[PDB]
């Protein structure tokens, strides 16, 4: 998972 | 600048993000958006003008920020939808199962449906937890953006989730999507912040  | 849920704006002149929602608090205008998209006092512009700077940030842990703007803008009850809008009518949560959209500068708007509650994510810069997962898909400048049911119920801002090499999850199928955002009303609650409706 990362940031958006 | 007009203030509508799902729309561009620069953080430092340096990365993009997208509006959550309108809000006041008293006299001072508002937008919230996630917390990873700013530090306190980072500066916001739309259409390349200055709108107003990070008021307060909680990331990692929560991911939920606002920016506070100047009298000048204007706060709309919207969110973006291509050419259009939905209206933003309250913040009543939706279930699991319920089909929900999002708005954002890389991907637009976008529908599909809640498929968890609670979910953690393990960003490398923290845990981020007690999020809510949708199949729509997003993708990176999306975070910050509206998730609205299409009724103009407000859901939350995009944190993030499962970005593939190109920077998107629009290019797997919608039962491998996570696509995750920070609850609306918690944020209101932290910060004292009124959504403005119509």
């Amino acid at each position: 998972a990362a940031p958006x | 600048a007009n203030i509508v849920g799902g729309i561009e704006y620069s953080i430092n002149n340096a990365s993009l993000c997208s509006v959550g929602f309108s809000v006041t608090r008293g006299a001072t205008k508002g937008f919230v958006t996630a917390g990873h998209c700013g530090t306190v006092n980072a500066t916001a512009r739309i259409g390349g003008a200055v709108v107003g700077t990070f008021a307060a940030r909680v990331f990692p842990g929560n991911d939920r920020a606002w920016v506070s703007l100047t009298s000048a803008q204007t706060l709309l009850p919207r969110v973006a939808n291509g050419s259009s809008f939905v209206t933003v009518r309250g913040s009543t949560e939706a279930a699991v199962g319920a089909a929900v959209c999002r708005s954002g500068r890389t991907t637009g708007y976008q529908c599909g449906t809640i498929t968890a509650k609670n979910v953690t994510a393990n960003y490398a810069e923290g845990a981020v937890r007690g999020l809510t997962q949708g199949n729509a898909c997003m993708g990176r400048g999306d975070s910050g953006g509206s998730w609205i049911t299409s009724a103009g119920q407000a859901q939350g801002v995009m944190s993030g989730g499962n970005v593939q090499s190109n920077g998107n999850n629009c290019g797997i199928p919608a039962s491998q999507r996570s696509s995750l955002f920070e609850r609306l009303q918690p944020i209101l609650s932290q910060y004292g912040l009124s959504l403005v409706t119509g």
